[PDB]
């Protein structure tokens, strides 16, 4: 629905390394950093990631994200089993001077 | 931080919102703080966003009007108020404090908002 | 000449938060050697200017007592913290009088204080019925009812909030970066000194 788009959906196996895309428009993704969300299922989601390249107090360390561009890209490397959840990618989009989200994934971990 | 909302509640179509978000723990005023709504197993978009120090509101401009979003200071609390809902608002609430208002860090320190069924 | 004491300017400004101008944390500083040698050979120093005494013979000069005080201001108003200007923040909310005699401090810093959603920790008043004495505060938030018309508690036409806030986020252009300010206010040797530079030879 947002300018950033999102495929629907993601799959990972356990110890598979995956890669997830968000990309959108050079308006405001090629100009401004990204952050990445979690949507935890049932509850309240969590923040994963802020600028793409560092990570708050607490949080693993698994997850690698880098930009370039229009694509941001998160890797995961030793994904669990609990990790099935939604992620989000947004960006102050400076043309609506605004936050703009991401459409989300479904990251599943399969058994 | 602490943050609290109130709890959930069910309305019909052409009623009209009242909705509160707390903070505790920190300086309630320092910190702007953005509401942003969430169909369920949705996507996410942003609503608007409140300055408690000043009062001053910014909104969607595809919303404007129809919603309004208040602030205090003395009591240190947010609300919003709905108008003309249906069906499209059936959706969560979150009330989101911002700890830094640069593009490093921002929008971190935020609340489990409350669910809305039209 | 030894020397022996210090002082720290790197309290006030390397500090990270700075009070905005209404509120603005002014900071008493006695018995201190101080060096502005670390300060003027800074680079991002766009504007530096002074009053009372040159910027050159500062460290062979002797204090009585020193005062700095340091908040942040948009870049257009910048000129006016000139003794005896007048506008608009030089004149609701911090003023510097006819017999100044320190000197001033500003330089752009965007590299912190600046903030992709604006400026909501700091702000400037716009609304006073009188003009303030210099080198007086004001914290008090009393509704500044604008027409006639008395009010108290919420806001509306002839009732205006008293407190309006700044933008510095990083679009705005140079003149709306956030500029930090500090003042140093002194009498030039009028009592016993109690802070003075290092007496070189």
């Amino acid at each position: 629905q947002s300018v950033l788009t999102q495929p629907p959906s993601a799959s990972g196996t356990p110890g598979q390394r995956v890669t997830i895309s968000c990309s959108g428009s050079g308006s405001n993704i090629g100009s401004n950093t990204i952050n990445w969300y979690q949507q935890l299922p049932g509850t309240a989601p969590k923040v994963l990631i802020y600028r793409n390249n560092e990570r708050p107090s607490g949080v693993p360390d698994r997850f690698s994200g880098s930009k370039s561009g229009t694509s941001a890209s998160l890797t995961i490397s030793g994904l669990q089993s609990e990790d099935e959840a939604y992620y989000h990618c947004a960006a102050w989009d400076d043309s609506l001077n605004g936050p703009v989200f991401g459409g989300g994934t479904k990251l599943t971990v399969l058994g | 931080v602490q943050l609290v909302q109130s709890g959930a509640e069910v309305k019909k179509p052409g009623s009209s919102v009242k909705v509160s978000c707390k903070a505790s723990g920190d300086t309630f005023s320092s910190y702007t703080f953005s509401w942003v709504r969430q169909a369920p197993g949705q996507g996410l978009e942003w609503m608007g966003r409140s300055i408690p120090i000043v009062g001053k509101a910014i909104y969607a401009q595809e919303f404007q009007g129809r919603v309004t979003i208040s602030a205090d200071r003395s009591t240190t609390t947010v609300y919003m108020e709905l108008s003309s809902l249906r069906s499209d608002d059936t959706a969560v609430y979150y009330c989101a404090r911002d700890q830094s208002g640069f593009d490093f860090f921002y929008y971190d320190h935020w609340g489990q908002g409350t669910l809305v069924a039209v | 000449p030894n020397i022996t004491n210090l002082c720290p300017f790197d309290e006030v400004f390397n500090a990270t938060r700075f009070a905005s101008v209404y509120a603005w944390n002014r900071k008493r500083i006695s018995n201190c050697v101080a060096d502005y040698s670390v300060l003027y050979n800074l680079a991002p120093f766009f504007t530096f200017k002074c009053y009372g005494v040159s910027p050159t013979k500062l460290n062979d000069l002797c204090f009585t007592n020193v005062y700095a005080d340091s908040f942040v201001i948009r870049g257009d108003e910048v000129r006016q913290i000139a003794p005896g200007q007048t506008g608009n923040i030089a004149d609701y909310n911090y003023k510097l009088p006819d017999d100044f005699t320190g000197c001033v401090i500003a330089w752009n810093s965007n590299k912190l204080d600046s903030k992709v959603s604006g400026n909501y920790n700091y702000l400037y008043r716009l609304f006073r019925k009188s003009n303030l004495k210099p080198f007086e505060r004001d914290i008090s938030t009393e509704i500044y009812q604008a027409g006639n018309k008395p009010c108290n508690g919420v806001a509306g036409f002839n009732c205006y909030f008293p407190l309006r806030s700044y933008s510095f986020r990083p679009t705005y252009g140079v003149g709306h970066q956030p500029y930090r300010v500090v003042v140093l206010s002194f009498e030039l040797l009028h009592a016993p000194a109690t802070v003075c530079g290092p007496k070189k030879s």
